[PDB]
């Protein structure tokens, strides 16, 4: 927090906590799936899957492979978007809407293409 | 002879030919013979059904939630529940009769009528 | 220490496999039993439906339990879920269907009044801070006609009590009831086709020799309608139990 | 210390607004909903 | 018996489970207590 | 197929499929019982039992153990016999008829013997 | 049995059997929970947890680490207490009552401090 500010630090720590809790459940999920988890764990698992998709990004150097141009995301936009993800303001969009995109504008556009709304 | 079918909600109870079907509908005692007119009636709260075949001992059944449906081809008694004389234990029929609850008292009275105590 | 941990994990996974296989075979037998029970129950349903048809054909279809209410404002949704938890997406599908029904009711200006069967739905709705008027649990594995009778009695009592209710007031009854009854449950179409379905049980829509009705057609119709609703609730419970298995 | 702790608890502002003293899912198509009907073997009125 | 010990069974399987329990108990033996072959044959019988 | 041909490959794969299905059903049969099985499952179980019994053969080395001498079944005869078995053409013969025999002629002799 | 006597040996062997069964069921309990066990196995698991806690003891030399003065338990008292435990006598007490105590009097005292009555 002393260097990146309190907001950046808090959002990053919440992302890490959610992902760690998701990794801890992988044993149960691998055998039984999310259906046996509690409501809190189910919600956290959905949030963590969306977060892990959203950490991906269409890279600039990846255009030669996929043919899609890369994207740049400002730091403030990244912090705000992941803050919303942790709060749960995108829990209704499909997971694939978060795959290989930039900021929140791309998330909204891809959700619209997939039939959801942001 | 007419096809008696004592049928409950959970399952079917008994089916077969019969020569006489005596019971106590809400209006009053009714005896059904092979060519009775089509009829729909509601058995009394503590109705008892006596079935008489050609030379076989009568089946006396204590019926709760009974409805009688007679047709030229078949006769049916749709009961919420129904217990035969052999399975009816006298002690319960005596003790549960005239209880605080009207439904249980009626059921006990029906059991007693099936046994013969009335 | 890595090898010892791997050996322990292998032992744990083997025990889990044995238990899950035993559960799968037990569930196969349970499916057989549930199908047998459903088939046993079918004839009574057919007979009572025929009798209700006959009574309706010779009676005045003006029962309060049979006519759409005006300015309806409340619906009674019976969500049927399991008690155990090893079903894969049974409860999840049931609850998604229930949520869809709630959204549909909201679009029509109705406030769902929730009734739940089974503990899993209770946990789901407790997590969502949704009031549950009444819940019945413990018999989802093998429901009997007693439980269906009790559920139908409660639901129909609430529905009728909703007759006098005006606005947010409870009317002359003093009990704020509902203007509709819905049951959300899993229909068992096949060994693979288990579908969560919502069904409006009340009010009932009307679809289009002379029998001797005694004492009169109207009294018989009035006595038969609650038993018809209880029979449909029991059928839903049986089919949901089969779907759960 | 216990008295001070209790006095402090008297006016502690919890996170959820409770004292420490002592969705809108997708709608459903009516056509999906199945209605419980009464069969009548007569011409429509 | 080892296959079925994971366990709502038919008659044959329940009987197999009971027989397996009995046989497992049969092969138990106290220390320093060897049995002559004839006694072993009778016990296994 | 490039080595043993199409007919041999098809017959062998059909036999393998049937036996694998029977192995899958074995736990149900053992624990819950055959009667519970569906009619198609029972048909497949009977066919698989017949096939597995017919895979047994009276061996040359088995003469010293049982008086019955061994048999040499030509490969094409085996292929056609197991095609017939997988087609359900001998489901009506008793199971014991398929134990420790040679080709189709032996199967006949043992069937009309019973 | 020859040296320690029949009762001591029987009680010790029963304790070992129960603890071995609990170790066997640990993984199933962790993954699928407790309710999936048979009623007999649930009873055994409760018994095993209480036995495991009761095998703990407040040792004198350990006071410096816990602040709780140590305790001593005669052999006869130990045998009787564990014979009662394996028989399910103390199944009504919370398992926490058995943690770091001496004999049965300590167990009663700690259960009373927890509300339960031995």
């Amino acid at each position: 927090p002393a260097i990146v500010g309190d907001e950046h630090y808090r959002v990053a720590q919440e992302v890490i906590r959610i992902l760690q809790r998701y990794k801890d459940l992988q044993d149960i999920i691998a055998i039984l799936g999310i259906d046996e988890l509690s409501e809190e764990d189910k919600q956290l698992v959905n949030r963590a899957r969306r977060i892990e998709r959203f950490l991906s990004q269409n890279m600039m150097a990846a255009e030669q492979f996929t043919g899609q141009p890369g994207s740049t995301v400002p730091l403030k936009e990244t912090i705000e978007a992941f803050d919303k993800l942790t709060k749960g303001e995108f829990d209704h969009l499909p997971e694939q809407a978060f795959f290989l995109i930039g900021g929140l504008d791309d998330l909204a556009k891809k959700a619209e293409s997939l039939g959801a709304k942001l | 002879d007419l096809n008696v079918e004592i049928v409950a909600v959970e399952r079917e109870l008994w089916s077969g030919p019969a020569t006489f079907v005596f019971t106590r509908t809400t209006a009053g005692e009714i005896g059904i013979l092979p060519r009775h007119i089509p009829l729909v009636a509601q058995l009394v709260d503590d109705a008892m059904v006596r079935v008489e075949r050609e030379g076989e001992d009568d089946l006396r059944i204590a019926v709760d939630g009974g409805f009688l449906s007679v047709t030229e081809e078949t006769v049916r008694i749709l009961v919420e529940n129904a217990q035969f004389e052999s399975e009816i234990d006298a002690d319960a029929a005596k003790e549960d009769a005239a209880s605080d609850d009207e439904r249980t008292a009626a059921w006990g009275r029906a059991r007693l009528r099936a046994l013969g105590q009335i | 220490a890595t090898l010892r941990e791997l050996r322990g994990r292998i032992r744990s996974a083997g025990s889990i496999k044995k238990i899950t296989k035993a559960q799968e075979l037990i569930a196969t037998s349970r499916i057989a039993k549930a199908q047998a029970r459903v088939e046993a129950a079918r004839p009574y349903a057919a007979e009572i439906t025929n009798m209700l048809t006959e009574l309706a054909g010779a009676s005045a279809l003006d029962h309060p339990l049979l006519v759409e209410r005006k300015q309806p404002k409340r619906a009674g949704v019976l969500v049927v879920s399991s008690d155990r938890g090893l079903c894969g997406a049974y409860n999840a599908n049931v609850l998604r269907r229930a949520e869809e029904l709630f959204s549909l009711l909201r679009d029509e200006g109705k406030d769902p009044v929730l009734y739940v069967v089974g503990r899993k739905a209770l946990g789901y709705f407790s997590f969502r801070q949704r009031t549950v008027v009444e819940s019945w649990t413990g018999f989802s594995e093998r429901p009997t006609y007693e439980n269906a009778r009790e559920i139908a009695d409660t639901l129909v009592n609430a529905f009728m009590a909703g007759a006098d209710d005006e606005g947010d007031d409870a009317g002359a009854d003093g009990i704020l009831g509902v203007d509709e009854l819905h049951i959300v449950f899993t229909e068992f179409r096949s060994m693979l086709s288990q579908t969560a379905v919502a069904r409006r049980a009340a009010p009932m829509e009307v679809e289009y020799t002379l029998y001797s009705f005694e004492p009169d057609p109207e009294t018989l119709f009035d006595a038969l309608l609650p038993r018809y609703i209880a029979t449909r609730v029991y059928a839903a419970l049986l089919e949901a139990a089969a779907s759960e298995s | 210390l216990v008295s001070v702790i209790n006095e402090f608890k008297k006016g502690f502002q919890a996170s959820d607004g409770s004292s420490v003293v002592v969705e809108n899912a997708e709608a459903l198509d009516p056509e999906d909903l199945e209605k419980e009907s009464v069969k009548v073997r007569k011409p429509a009125p | 018996y080892r296959e079925l010990e994971a366990f709502d069974l038919d008659a044959a399987s329940k009987a197999q489970l009971d027989r397996g329990a009995r046989l497992v108990e049969l092969l138990k033996q106290p220390q320093y207590s060897p049995l002559a072959v004839e006694e072993q044959v009778v016990a296994i019988f």
